Formats: C-alpha cells, structure tokens, sequence
C-alpha cells in the first residue's frame, strides 16, 4: 500500500538486501554519504526533556548538512514521534530521507491494496518520508525488525562509494539513547559487525549501565542499580541472557564511545560522531598504512585539535609537497 | 513526604503522591520521583492534577505537566473550559471589565 | 497555514535565543568546582 | 516497470 497525505511497502524477511537497496537508490533515493541510525525503545514512555531536544536537534541538523540517511523505528512513540516532528520542522524551513521500519504483524486497522488512505494493535507515524512494514506472518507482533535492518546496514556498509574519503566506504554509525533491551540486542549485533556505536550517558537506564561499566558481581550490582523494577520482575534464570550481552558490550573498548553528561558544548554531537567514526578507520588497519586518507577524512569533519595533534605531530616527513591537494580542498 | 512514602498505606496509590507534592511547592522532587521513567501515566492521568495546578497558580508545575507528555488540545476540548470560565473569574475583574467595556 | 507554521519555527528559534542569552552568564564554573 | 518490480518484491 502506497499512502500520501510518502511511499509505503510491505517487507518480507527472505527479500534480498541488495534488491531493496537497488530499489531504493534507483527509483526514489540518491546515493547515501552517511547512515546515522538511531536505536531506542519503541515504548510510548520516554524521557522527554529539553536536554533530549538539544541532543537531537543538532543530530538532525548534521544529518541534513551531510545528506545522511536517518533510519529509525517509526511507530509514533516517544523519541520516534519527536524525530518525525523535527523532520517536518526542518522541511518547513534539500530534503531529508527518514526510513522507518516496523513489524507488519503489530499493525492495526490494516488496509490491504491504489493509493488507499488510512485515518485513525500498533500505531504508526505518518511523518516519515518512507515507511516499511515487515512480517512474513505471526500477527502476534514478535521481534522481526532485527532480522532485516541489521542486514541492510551491513550491506550498505560494504557498498563502496568514491566520496567523502573514508577509504571509499560509508560510515554506518549507530546512536543509542533509549533504555530498551532491544537496544541492547541491537548494540550487541552491531558490535558483532564493524560498526561503531555511540551511547548517551544520560537518562538512559541501560545506557547508564554501559556508561558505568566503562567481575560478574559488579555487572549484577550495576544492573540492579538501574531499572530496579525490571531487574526484580525478570526471573533469575533469564538474567544470564543479559549478563553475557553486557560482556560483549565491554568486550572491545576500541569501538564503543560515550559522551560526557557534564559537557555542555554546542558542537558535542558532531565531535562525538566524528571521533567514534575516526577510531574505526584508525583501528581497521585496512588503510592504517595510508597516511593521507586519515587527514582527508579528518578535514571534512571539523577537527582542528585532532588533526594538529595526531596527523602531523612529529617525526613525519610530509615535506612541502604533501599538503598540496588537501590544502586546495 | 517521607512518612507518606514509607507508610505503605497509599504507596500502591500513585496519584495521591503527586497531589500531595503539588500543594507543597516542590518541582524538582515532583519531576524526579513522580514521573521519572518507566511509568505509563498516559495523557489522561494529568487531567485533574493539571486543572488543580491551573487553579492554584503553579506555573512551573503547569510547564512540567505540558512538556512531559500532556496534550493541551484534548484537555481544552473538554467542557472544563466552560466551568473554568463560569466560576474561576474574579468578581472585581468581571465588574471592571464590564465597566471598561461600557465606558 | 504554512505562514503560521513558519512563524512557529521562528518562535522556536527566538525562545532558544532567549535561553542562550540567559545561559551566557558563564557561571557553570561554580557548579563544576562543586 | 514499477508494477513488475513490486510483483517481484512480493514474490
């Protein structure tokens, strides 16, 4: 069903990611230079606050500035509704692409197929530019989003594009702010692949757990310290299924980066994303030998202190003929 | 407030706590403890307490209610408006408005 | 309709400007010290 | 073309 009041569609798990990307890009979508994806809780309850508004308005502005794609849940619940509202607001004041994936099974007031109009057991936002529903079946609304969104992100990550330096590749950064366990599972699977994640060290209950982490008894104590009601409700047997995951979160500190709550800088969003992305290139070792791509990447991302301290530093024979092209740029 | 919280007689009740904390001017406590997170108050929970806050001239509480998930359109759409206008009006304000309009 | 929405957006910016002017006291060093 | 692509995607 296609609805306009943006494009809509029904998604099947078996559908190949390459075919979906080809559809998107060829038909309605331009080449992607960045894929900022926000992962949070789909629960209606959210910790709305002025700080939460400020920590996301800058993100939206950066996404527009670089032309990045924004992937979200997109079911008109808390953070997702705010994201849709901010996308609309930016459109009012040269377009933003916001794909929102949800589960078909949960969908209520189903209107099967041709431009049917729906007016109104899952509610869906109508502000997203593109909205996708995926459920091969099981109308009981089981978790199905993870089976397709992660595969799409990984495929786009491997898709090489000769632009924005970064070894002719695409960033594919994950941004975590919600307190849901689904967010924890998404973080685990993303860490499984070569995708750096940045977590907010603020109101997020589970995000605060991960922030404090950076000794299973300490893990249990930290988990108890946050969301005590959920900790008590969960059975003891299932607790293991979480503890191991936390270890995987703390398995590698190279990728995981977090923001400082105390910092009140206006450009903290850009700086954090830039640093987290930069670490992945530095540690990848694919282009670590290459000493010119690093500077070209660091230039586009406004970072003077990092460029001065790391790129040039000392004991490097760049010579006067090394800066020609980068200085021109 | 601590005595009510620990009494357990109305600890299960989650609305009396906020009503108590409103009359006693405490914005930080109300924001941190009452709402906090992981509570499904919904948009229909703040109706009466927000009405009382409007009556009692609690601006900070009004802002906290509005920004924290409250929907003003639905609340205003109710007949409460009529009530809020039929009784709430100060008598001297009404008389002065009438004389000013006539003059 | 559209003009009113644009007005609301400009209002958002105006209120943010007021908040920034209020916060420009640069007194956060006190709480940082604490 | 769009109809054919939609049919192929549906499978």
């Amino acid at each position: 069903g296609d609805i306009q009041f943006g494009k809509y569609l029904r998604l099947s798990c078996d559908t190949d990611s390459e075919t979906l990307y080809e559809l998107l890009t060829q038909h309605w979508h331009l080449k992607t230079p960045n894929l900022v994806i926000s992962v949070t809780g789909g629960a209606k309850n959210f910790a709305l606050k002025p700080r939460m508004r400020k920590i996301f308005s800058r993100l939206i502005y950066i996404a527009q500035s670089k032309g990045a794609w924004i992937l979200t849940g997109g079911t008109h619940y808390g953070l997702m509704k705010y994201i849709g509202e901010v996308v609309r607001d930016n459109t009012i004041s040269e377009n933003i692409v916001a794909i929102g994936i949800a589960a078909w099974g949960m969908v209520s007031n189903r209107d099967t197929l041709f431009s049917a109009q729906y007016i109104m057991l899952y509610i869906l936002d109508n502000n997203h530019t593109h909205l996708l529903l995926v459920d091969n079946g099981c109308h009981g609304h089981p978790t199905v989003e993870a089976k397709l969104r992660n595969q799409l992100e990984k495929y786009i990550s491997e898709r090489t594009s000769q632009d924005s330096n970064y070894g002719g590749k695409i960033p594919i950064v994950c941004f975590a702010q919600g307190g849901g366990r689904e967010t924890l599972k998404a973080i685990n699977t993303s860490v499984k692949s070569k995708i750096p994640c940045v977590v907010v060290e603020g109101s997020g209950q589970i995000a605060d757990v991960i922030a404090s982490l950076v000794t299973s008894s300490m893990v249990k104590e930290k988990l108890v310290r946050f969301l005590p009601r959920t900790v008590s409700r969960l059975p003891e047997e299932e607790i293991e299924s979480w503890i191991k995951w936390l270890k995987e979160i703390l398995e590698s500190s190279h990728l995981l980066t977090v923001i400082k709550m105390e910092e009140a800088g206006d450009e903290i969003v850009s700086n954090a994303i830039s640093y987290a992305l930069y670490k992945a290139f530095s540690t990848n070792e694919q282009d670590k030998d290459n000493w010119n791509g690093q500077l070209k990447l660091l230039l586009e991302w406004n970072q003077l202190d990092l460029a001065s301290d790391e790129i040039f530093t000392n004991d490097r024979r760049w010579e006067s003929a090394d800066l020609q092209e980068v200085m021109f740029t | 407030y601590k005595a009510f919280s620990t009494n357990e007689q109305d600890k299960d009740n989650w609305n009396g706590q906020l009503k108590l904390l409103l009359e006693w001017n405490q914005l930080d406590l109300a924001s941190d403890e009452i709402f906090t997170n992981d509570r499904r108050w919904e948009s229909a929970d703040l109706q009466e307490v927000m009405f009382t806050a409007l009556i009692k001239d609690r601006p900070k509480f009004v802002r906290l209610f509005l920004e924290n998930g409250l929907n003003l359109q639905k609340f205003l759409t109710n007949e409460v408006l009529t009530e809020l206008f039929s009784t709430h009006f100060s008598t001297l304000v009404y008389r002065n408005l009438q004389i000013a309009k006539n003059s | 309709n559209e003009t009113l929405a644009w007005e609301g957006v400009m209002k958002e910016n105006y209120l943010v400007k007021i908040n920034t002017k209020a916060n420009d006291n640069s007194e956060e060093m006190r709480h940082r010290f604490r | 073309d769009l109809v054919n692509f939609i049919q192929a995607n549906f499978k």
